[PDB]
């Protein structure tokens, strides 16, 4: 059939600039001067939505900053100017042949200045200690870029076991990143230790940010 | 208003068989064709199969051939898709779309989505615990609170603050698989004036187990 390959796989464009994403088809989808293509935008946790049909046309209700062009086997998607709400995963679809297929996908992100994370660590609840478990959870919010590291230190000793890290997608309005780290340990390990330290290593800080508490 | 409804999520063991429902409304069910789309996180979107509801004629992908079976109910205006022997690669979010034909055919409307997780584990109701700092150095004018949801299968789980009263400064973190059980956390950032005056509660609802847990912070 017709295989669609989009390049690149991920793109970061600053606000006010232009974002160009190409959809390359293995075979020509153009039939009778009218090419077969559809551009889809999909946000995380939502179904995709149509944007550009026939590669030359904008759908009613879709803002005018979204546009596309190209003929034959090479199509492009041009978004200018780029806005904070434009961050999402983009797709392309060919109706020319059967079976119809979808593109490999491209994730557009907003580029801006770097930001330092806000580190807050929460001791385990008394309800969890009743069941016999304990979880020391540490929150890191509003940091850019997404490259960051979290180090757990109990009583001055680093413990990498029992750590659950979860990263989010880029915030629409803030264009920042957020993550958490959960250190799970038994109540016996909770009563036999006092100091619980959460450290954050980010490109905006030469030294790790220390946020801790005492039992 | 044309709308396509689907169940929230479905749990299945490897080698079993499930039947997914796609309910069409707002337009005649027999005048359009029903298509199915597979989305695995990080893989992107994939095409499954398309069925003509009038004659129940099916067109399936070679990858999904003999894996999927399509059938429709014209009296209930609802389309069905049967999946046989799902594997670990078959765990994904499934969609049903109405294909709108004007010359080139696009997809105008989509379903709510269904997350089918392939595992041998049994549904575990969530255990929700509040997270409060209990101490601080008074170095910040903002008060951050959190909520921990652990020991639940399968995903996802809806977590709101004060039954959705706070739509700002809230962050819902995705689940993490540990020891066959999913775990997520949540956070909310309110100013130092809101914390003593307003009560912050954690509203958690698990769609798979149909359970709701409320914990005050």
């Amino acid at each position: 059939d017709i295989v669609l390959t989009q390049s690149p796989a991920s793109l970061a464009v600053s606000l006010g600039q232009r974002a160009t994403i190409s959809c390359r088809a293995s075979k020509s989808v153009s039939a009778s001067v009218y090419s077969y293509m559809h551009w889809y935008q999909q946000k995380p946790g939502q179904p995709p939505k149509l944007l550009i049909y026939l590669a030359s046309s904008l759908e009613s209700g879709v803002p005018a900053r979204f546009s596309g062009s190209g003929s034959g086997t090479d199509f492009t998607l041009n978004i200018h100017p780029v806005e904070e709400e434009d961050a999402a995963t983009y797709y392309c679809h060919h109706s020319r042949e059967l079976p119809p297929a979808f593109g490999g996908g491209t994730k557009l992100e907003i580029k801006r200045a770097d930001a330092a994370p806000t580190v807050s660590i929460f001791p385990p609840s008394s309800e969890q200690l009743t069941s016999g478990g304990a979880s020391v959870v540490c929150f890191l919010n509003n940091f850019y870029p997404k490259d960051i590291n979290v180090k757990w230190k109990i009583d001055g000793s680093e413990r990498q076991n029992g750590v659950l890290n979860s990263w989010t997608d880029q915030d629409s309005k803030d264009s920042t990143y957020s993550m958490s780290s959960t250190l799970t340990l038994t109540k016996d390990e909770y009563e036999r230790h006092n100091s619980y330290t959460c450290e954050a290593t980010h490109k905006t800080s030469t030294s790790p940010i220390v946020k801790s508490f005492n039992r | 208003q044309v709308q396509l409804q689907q169940p929230g999520a479905e749990l299945v063991r490897p080698g079993a068989s499930v039947k997914l429902s796609c309910k069409a409304s707002g337009y005649s069910f027999t005048r359009f064709w029903m298509n199915w789309v597979k989305q695995r996180p990080g893989q992107g979107l994939e095409w499954i199969g398309m069925i003509h509801p009038s004659d129940s004629e099916t067109r399936l992908n070679q990858k999904f051939k003999d894996k999927a079976t399509l059938t429709v109910d014209k009296s209930s205006t609802t389309a069905y898709m049967q999946l046989s022997s799902p594997t670990s690669e078959d765990s994904a979010v499934y969609y049903c779309a109405r294909k709108d034909y004007d010359y080139d055919a696009w997809f105008a409307y989509w379903g709510q989505g269904t997350l089918v997780t392939v595992s041998a584990a049994k549904t575990t109701p969530p255990s929700v615990y509040p997270l409060a700092p209990g101490s601080a150095a008074q170095t910040n004018s903002m008060v951050t609170l959190g909520c921990l949801v652990k020991g639940y299968f399968p995903e996802p789980v809806t977590v709101t603050w004060n039954s959705g009263s706070l739509s700002s400064g809230v962050h819902t973190f995705p689940a993490v698989l540990q020891s066959d059980l999913y775990t997520l956390s949540s956070s909310v950032t309110v100013p130092s004036s809101t914390w003593p005056s307003e009560t912050v509660t954690c509203n958690v609802a698990h769609p798979a187990s149909s359970t709701k847990v409320d914990k005050k912070i």
